[PDB]
């Protein structure tokens, strides 16, 4: 399966931005347990969300996960400058995990 | 307080094997799965597999089943990943990442990563 994300998105501070995660096989479902992980410069990874909508501990509440139409979505409500990073989504396919190609978020 | 310390950069010859480490600390080792992930430039992220430090049960990405061997050492709270029959396709940054798997499945803490360079001796 191929997992697709927006290549790059631009937002401004204090705005709301939504990143998406598409599955080549069909609609994303709760059974794909969508994860979202954040990579910051210097190869600094941080898990944000798992199982579509559950946040890992210590993750800012402005990050929320859901399913929008056929896709898994990561919404950042009130973008912060420190949110500038690369966001990877990953989908579970009944025995293995697939990562999307990542979305580079730029905050103006 | 939770920390995942991976071993230093590695330089190995093609055809050889290598064993990477991931020292866990600041939590109960056996309570969380440990995943291994592969990062190459322009190739995003690739899932290698996960190990359950409790019983050492594993799950692999098909593509890595003949490539990677995951193990743990409870006493030292360390997860290892061995990579065999190395080729230049194995050059990458490798991470260990812990996962909570009760009621949901999410990664939280990730190691700083270990760089592997598969290089021929001149
Ligand atoms: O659902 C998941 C999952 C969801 C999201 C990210 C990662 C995983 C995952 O890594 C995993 C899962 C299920 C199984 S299960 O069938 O064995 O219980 C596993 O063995 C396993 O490793
Ligand atoms: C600790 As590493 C930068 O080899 O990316
Ligand atoms: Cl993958
Ligand atoms: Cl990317
Ligand atoms: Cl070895
Ligand atoms: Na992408
Ligand atoms: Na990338």
């Amino acid at each position: 399966a191929v997992v697709t994300q927006e290549s790059a998105l631009t937002t401004s501070p204090g705005e709301t931005v939504t990143l998406t995660c598409r599955s080549s096989t069909g609609a994303v479902t709760t059974s794909n347990y969508a994860n979202w992980v954040q990579e910051k410069p210097d190869h600094l990874f941080t898990g944000l969300i798992g199982g579509t909508n559950n946040r890992a501990p210590g993750v800012p509440a402005r990050f929320s996960g859901s399913l929008i139409g056929n896709k898994a979505a990561l919404t950042i409500t009130g973008a912060q400058t420190e949110d500038e990073a690369i966001y990877f989504c990953a989908l579970w396919y009944s025995n293995h995990l697939v990562f999307g190609g990542g979305t580079k978020l730029t905050v103006l | 307080e939770v920390q995942l310390q991976q071993s230093g950069a590695e330089l190995v010859k093609p055809g050889a094997s290598v064993k990477l480490s991931c020292k866990a600390s600041g939590y109960t080792f056996t309570s969380y799965w440990m995943h291994w992930v592969k990062q190459r430039p322009g190739r995003g992220l690739e899932w290698i597999g996960r190990i359950d430090p409790n019983g050492g049960g594993t799950k692999y990405n098909e593509k890595f089943k003949s490539k990677a061997t995951l193990t743990v050492d409870k006493p030292s709270s360390t997860a290892y990943m061995q990579l065999s029959s190395l080729t230049s396709e194995d050059s990458a940054v490798y991470y260990c990442a812990r996962m909570w798997y009760y009621g949901t499945y999410y990664f939280d803490y990730w190691g700083q990563g270990t760089t592997l360079t598969v290089s021929s001796a001149a």
